[PDB]
């Protein structure tokens, strides 16, 4: 008999949200604001490769440890990477005075030139 | 399909009209919009909703629709009106999709 | 909801209405069919995208932040550094979770309000030439063809012509 | 490895435009904000009541 | 708003191509977006469009099995992929605003253009 | 309130209704009496306990935190420590007070909405066989015994039988 | 708005009503004129001033706070000091902006609710001796002089006397 | 929902006892909680119950002057105290859920039991 | 609430004066505020008042072109300025509360007073 009705939309989605008065409300449309996925590898930052020390630490890299013979040509990087097995530092026992301040200073250096003083 | 007169020729200061004719499938049950493309640029909207104008469009441009055909009228013609004019309508029966015209070369003397 | 329309006196949604959020379903001698209401859906979409963009804008991008090192005789400064890091992390976690939890409820009430407003808009138009059935539904007294339906779904229904 | 990125953590690179992450508090580059949450979903549609 | 396409591309037949479109303002938009093709010497051609929140996509019956249109939302970018390039998919490609959230016939803002050559 | 029912067109509460938050009071030849509405009260209780549990959960337990010591030549670090402590205390005090203040108003609007929904539910059922008096009250035209009363409070009132 | 009265079924404001926020406009044989409603305006003013005073009170005055100095071998403590300052500034900026943004919307819904309540209060009074026109307007069936108007704008309109 | 009572107790006549019940989940609940007694070799016996928000307590006419039931809300526990122990208050005591906020006849979740001996 | 005026002032003819009024409580108020004048040996005189949110000001027809009343809101202070002093602008000046937001006839709270001499 010539009828007219008002209504709203429904679909087959199964995505739920939380409010204060209720949990797990299924809704028609929603967006996700959190990221929890990575690729699992150390990559290059905007073109430049990082500097991986490997067996050495900052003290061994800078002092010239006999086991860090491969880091000599390095002159540029985007960040420095250390590992928990970086144990080749000072071979002769003694004290390195103001070492953490040196690390803090090097945390803002992107390149250097090594010359014979 | 929308068919327009391929060319138009008139003198400065005159009034000209281009007719977009179609069929009951597209033109008879929808609106028509008009676009003007200068040589080397993207199209620009002139008339929408069959007689309406956006912001920044002069009063010299107007248009209307008559049954199964629309018409765009330009009065106050000058040299800066050298372009191609296209008519468009949202066809909808088997599978709805936008349909463009053929083209019109409004030549000024 | 606070307005009683969604899951209220209109107890279910339509899976046959695919182009909008709110709309009409009509029935006469020509046939039946659904049809979305474009103005209400457009206004709701504007509001929702505004809200999402504001939420995105209020949180700024985080730049480089790496840890420090201390020796065996600098425990107090190391503990202070840990305290600062943990406190800021806790504060921002609380802020984010509370913002999402509080915005979801308002978003759910918005649609209920819109549906109720549409129902009232139609009801004041028909007033006397239609019977309210109860499920968001109106049954005409006279014969309402497609011109009548399209005028009802436009706001320009002519009351005096149909008595 | 030999790849490219804009945001690096001690556990991998991040490839998103979302405003939040829960991977690592230490980051290098242009990175989203770190939170300890496990779920942050924002609603844009209405309540889903099909079959009626 | 301002619409900016990607750079110009030249390929050889049998391959595919992917063009992009970036819009200014907030990442989320309340208007539909369309892609238009125009070969040198002829009128424009509507290829397909996408809807902001519902995510629906529409294509022309000619470009049914080749074109694929996607969006990013949080980035503000729209992508179009065309597969099985012939020697006739050599034209100018435009990105077009729509006004409302539906893919109607009124496109009020256009981009600038991007040439894709096939040889 | 925003909905105009509590302290509005229903201007007072009932001290004789002890088992619920919202309900009915009836009167016929058999007698009078109050009776709570179980579904509305149950839904409101669920919502309120959910809100309280969420508020409790968003605040985590505080673990051991004692002070440090400095000498006469370490004033800058001592001042930084005081700054950090005071700032965190201020931030958390602000958070707690604002949360309570903002939740109380929504809690008060929730009950007003529920009362209005119950009133409208009854009004659409009676429609024509009852007169609206004004204080949330309906006066029947026909004779309504206990079966009719129980059918009204169950949602299955039969309109056609009583004309 | 959420209640559909302001920019809804009443689509415009009055520049001729200068002494209040909500009111009436009447028309009979004596003449025309606007008149504000004092109780609604007084309640709204009380609420709004309470809200502004609470917002002012929740933010405390800032006392003396100047910077420190470090030498070339104290970079870590200098960086920690910068971190603390920047973090607290960011947190308080976020708090202030969010508070203002969220309070504005509630303030705008408050007035819509008040206008709707006034309209319903008048509508339940007139019920049958007046016709609803649609723009917030009522047209009487009998003759309403200034005593009848002043009784309508008081809540004591006598229904039975005018049938 | 899991309900866990306290340990088993043995007392001698003339004293009082206090048993407890802990429920899993959020501290605040939307259902009523009852205490049930069962002597060895007979059917169960309803003692009394408590209501979540209104705080009303109900007792059986037999156990009207001895039993006292209380709640903690923020801890999530319910306590029952029985005074003036006789030699017949030696049974198994159960903690029972109720479904709704009222103390009806339908208890859908039970605990495990707790023996109180009197000697 | 408590209303406190400024100190007592003595000037000489031809100049202007500015008196002040501070109210206790929150900075923003929901009542109107009036200024009243009383010469020695005569009844009081209403000068003018101000409205809380709409900002409207009202003056007596006698003091039309001389008085100016302003408010500070965030400070909680009201200022009155009287220009072109004569030998008759020597009286006691009171600050008066009003009850509601309108400047009616009912002032329910008064200050303490402030003498302005002109010589
Ligand atoms: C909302 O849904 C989630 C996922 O379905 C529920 O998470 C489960 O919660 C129960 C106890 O509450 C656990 O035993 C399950 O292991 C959880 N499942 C997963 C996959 O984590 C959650 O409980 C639901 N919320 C409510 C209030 O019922
Ligand atoms: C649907 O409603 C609109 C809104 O009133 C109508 O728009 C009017 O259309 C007439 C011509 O039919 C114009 O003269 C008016 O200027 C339009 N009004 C406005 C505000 O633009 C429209 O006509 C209605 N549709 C139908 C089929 O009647
Ligand atoms: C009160 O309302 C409920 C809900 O409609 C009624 O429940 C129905 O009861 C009949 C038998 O009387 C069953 O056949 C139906 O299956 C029930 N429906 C549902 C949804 O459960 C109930 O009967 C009503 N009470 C009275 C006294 O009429
Ligand atoms: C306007 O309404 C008020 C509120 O009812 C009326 O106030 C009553 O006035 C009568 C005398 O006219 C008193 O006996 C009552 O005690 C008053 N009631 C209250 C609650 O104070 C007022 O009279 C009405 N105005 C007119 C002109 O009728
Ligand atoms: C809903 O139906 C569509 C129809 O193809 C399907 O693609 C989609 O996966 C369905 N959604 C879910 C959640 O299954
Ligand atoms: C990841 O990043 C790379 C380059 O950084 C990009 O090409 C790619 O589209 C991103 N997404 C995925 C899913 O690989």
């Amino acid at each position: 008999s010539d009828t007219i009705c008002i209504g709203y939309h429904a679909n087959n989605s199964t995505d739920t949200v939380d409010t204060v008065l209720e949990k797990n409300v299924t809704v028609t449309h929603s967006v996700n604001l959190l990221e929890d996925s990575h690729n699992g590898k150390l990559c290059r930052l905007k073109g430049i490769a990082p500097l991986q020390l490997g067996k050495c630490n900052i003290a061994g890299w800078i002092l010239g440890n006999p086991e860090c013979d491969s880091l000599l040509p390095a002159s540029s990087w985007s960040y420095i990477v250390e590992t928990p097995n970086s144990k080749n530092g000072i071979c002769y026992p003694g004290d390195f005075i103001d070492y953490e301040e040196l690390r803090e200073q090097l945390s803002s250096v992107s390149s250097f030139e090594r010359f014979e003083i | 399909v929308l068919t327009q007169p391929p060319s138009v020729s008139a003198a400065p200061g005159q009034k000209v009209t281009i007719s977009c004719s179609g069929s009951s499938s597209n033109i008879g049950n929808d609106y028509v919009s008009w676009y003007q493309q200068l040589p080397g640029t993207a199209p620009k909207l002139l008339i929408y909703d069959n007689n309406k104008r956006p912001s920044g469009i002069p009063d010299r441009f107007s248009g209307s629709k008559s049954g199964t055909s629309a018409t765009l009228g330009i009065t106050g013609l000058q040299t800066g009106d050298e372009a191609n004019y296209y008519c468009a309508t949202w066809d909808r029966r088997p599978t709805a999709y936008v349909v463009f015209g053929g083209g019109t070369k409004l030549t000024v003397l | 909801g606070l307005f009683g329309a969604i899951a209220g006196f209109i107890e279910g949604g339509w899976t046959g209405m695919i182009d909008g959020w709110y709309g009409y379903h009509h029935q006469n001698e020509q046939g039946s069919g659904y049809a979305a209401d474009q103005k209400s859906t457009q206004n709701a979409i504007n509001g929702i995208t505004n809200k999402v963009n504001s939420v995105i804008e209020k949180m700024n991008t985080q730049f480089t932040a790496v840890g420090k090192e201390f020796n065996n005789l600098e425990k107090r400064m190391e503990n202070l550094n840990k305290k600062v890091d943990d406190g800021f992390l806790d504060i921002w976690t609380y802020n984010a979770e509370l913002l999402v939890l509080l915005e979801n409820e308002r978003t759910l009430d918005f649609h209920d309000s819109n549906v109720k407003n549409l129902y009232e808009k139609v009801k004041i138009q028909l007033k006397n030439n239609a019977k309210e059935i109860g499920n968001g539904c109106f049954e005409f007294y006279h014969k309402c063809d497609n011109e009548c339906m399209e005028s009802v779904r436009n706001g320009t229904y002519d009351y005096p012509k149909y008595s | 490895h030999e790849c490219n990125t804009k945001c690096q953590t001690p556990q991998g690179a991040i490839n998103s435009s979302l405003p939040f992450q829960n991977i690592h508090p230490v980051t290098i580059g242009e990175c989203p904000k770190y939170v300890k949450s496990a779920k942050l979903r924002m609603v844009t549609g209405l309540r889903n009541i099909p079959s009626i | 708003v301002q619409l900016v396409e990607s750079g110009a591309e030249v390929k050889k037949p049998g391959s595919s191509v992917k063009v992009s479109c970036k819009a200014s303002g907030g990442p989320f938009r309340s208007y539909a977006i369309s892609w238009v093709r125009q070969a040198p010497g002829q009128g424009p051609e509507w290829m397909g469009g996408i809807i902001p929140i519902f995510g629906t996509t529409k294509y022309a019956p000619k470009f049914q099995g080749r074109v694929t249109i996607t969006a990013d939302d949080f980035a503000g970018t729209v992508y179009m992929e065309l597969s099985s390039l012939r020697s006739e998919d050599t034209a100018m490609y435009y990105c077009a605003k729509h006004m409302g959230y539906q893919v109607r016939e009124t496109m009020d803002v256009w981009g600038k253009g991007t040439t894709v050559t096939v040889s």
